[PDB]
């Protein structure tokens, strides 16, 4: 089980509006639902060179905050969102782990502010190492939680 | 002219400001409005369901806020609630996925 | 200033498997919908992986024919696609 | 149906009207169609009911159980006794009930 995330109008054309042609690609080969495929390539000219690049899930909430308002208190935000919290352990020690995320405040139980900083991060720290960005965890480590399984 | 209430809930819309700005704004205007009698109750009852179909207003604001309108739902006669139905159908149907409670 | 801000990504869990349409067995005796059942073998059609001896048509209960048949003949509804046993 | 209406009539958990309604149904089953070999065999089943006794067409059923030729009298008395989506003619001349009844 995943959580119940708001899957936004882009992710929609990409997925859903897909499911409409989907009938056309397919009538009777039906349907089984795997939200994974999400795609997000970002081309930005931001800064004279349009770079194509990928960054993580929670800032571009906070973007959508910045246009709306400064900030999207979590109040609301919690009730809006609802998370199944199941994987949730797993993704708090990667969250407060990491500490590369530009993020308000990370508490245990619930972090009151979800309207993260600016983009304080690069590729890296150090050359030799302490080089470990994109966020990791969620992807080698599946299996090796799996393994039990 | 007919375009006064449509008007008059349009300008409670300009606002540019934030989602707690729109949402308070018509949570509190068009919980007046909806239990209403007349025209300025069916413009209430489609503003509410027009004002709830944004990103902006994210989505379990507009899920449970839709919740609380199929509470406060016995408030309304039927044809007024069928068309209801009918426009809420026509928002749902874009974020179906959103809104399958509703 | 604005240069990578943490938009769209492609990301992974776990989802499905295997699928969900069901899509069952033949359940009155219940040879798997991939085999040549008992009631296929003096038949012994091109069965569909998905067909153990399944014809949803209109004839659209159709089992094992004569398990099915079995189940149909002491009372005549075979309730569980609802027809006359094939 | 007639194996659906009669053994549902015969159960004992639903209401006594809904037993009855069962059996009428039942009742109808018998008439409507002529008699296959376990269809019959249920339509003299429905014979030993003294609840069937109480239903309207219970000489009809008698007259089924007597082997007996219909005329057009007890015919047009169970047809005053049909419901009218029943009585359809739908270009097979007589209806489903008269051609099943020659
Ligand atoms: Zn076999
Ligand atoms: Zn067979
Ligand atoms: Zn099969």
């Amino acid at each position: 089980p995943s959580s119940t995330f708001a899957i936004p109008q882009e992710l929609e054309k990409s997925v859903q509006m897909f499911e409409l042609f989907y009938s056309q690609h397919f009538s009777g080969r039906k349907l089984t639902w795997l939200h994974y495929l999400c795609t997000g390539e970002v081309k930005m000219n931001y800064l004279g060179k349009p770079y194509v690049a990928m960054v993580t899930t929670y800032q571009m909430a906070v973007l959508l905050a910045f246009n709306n308002s400064e900030t999207v208190s979590y109040k609301e935000l919690q009730d809006s969102t609802q998370m199944n919290e199941k994987e949730l352990t797993k993704t708090i020690k990667s969250l407060l782990d990491v500490k590369m995320i530009n993020h308000d405040s990370e508490k245990e139980d619930i972090d009151a502010e979800s309207s993260f900083s600016l983009n304080m991060n690069f590729s890296s720290k150090r050359t030799k190492f302490k080089i470990t960005t994109s966020m990791q965890k969620d992807t080698p480590q599946e299996m090796e939680q799996t393994r039990s399984a | 002219m007919a375009a006064a209430v449509r008007q008059d809930l349009a300008q409670l819309m300009n606002s540019s400001g934030s989602h707690k700005d729109l949402a308070g704004k018509y949570r509190q205007i068009l919980e007046k409005a909806i239990q209403l009698s007349g025209a300025e109750q069916l413009e209430a009852l489609k503003a509410f369901v027009e004002a709830m179909v944004n990103e902006n207003v994210s989505l379990v604001i507009s899920r449970q806020l839709l919740t609380d309108f199929c509470t406060h739902l016995p408030n309304l006669p039927d044809s007024t609630a069928k068309e209801i139905y009918h426009f809420t159908l026509e928002k749902i149907q874009p974020r179906v996925i959103s809104f399958e409670e509703q | 200033a604005k240069k990578k801000r943490f938009e769209v990504k492609k990301w992974n869990a776990v989802a499905l498997w295997a699928w969900d349409i069901v899509v069952d067995n033949c359940a009155i005796c219940r040879n798997h919908i991939m085999d040549l059942c008992i009631e296929c073998q003096a038949n012994q059609a091109s069965a569909t992986s998905e067909e153990c001896t399944v014809a949803w048509g209109v004839c659209n209960h159709a089992f094992h024919f004569h398990c099915i048949s079995r189940w149909l003949k002491t009372r005549q509804v075979c309730p569980l696609d609802n027809r006359e046993w094939e | 149906a007639a194996q659906r209406y009669n053994e549902l009539s015969y159960k004992t958990i639903v209401h006594e009207s809904e037993r009855l309604e069962a059996l009428k149904h039942a009742l109808h089953c018998t008439i409507l169609a002529s008699a296959g070999q376990q269809r019959s065999r249920m339509l003299a089943t429905l014979f030993k009911d003294e609840r069937c006794q109480q239903l309207a067409a219970y000489g009809i059923l008698e007259k089924m159980y007597l082997d007996r030729i219909i005329r057009g009298n007890q015919l047009q008395e169970f047809a005053a006794m049909l419901m009218p989506h029943q009585k359809a003619t739908t270009a097979d001349g007589s209806s489903i009930l008269d051609r099943a009844v020659i």
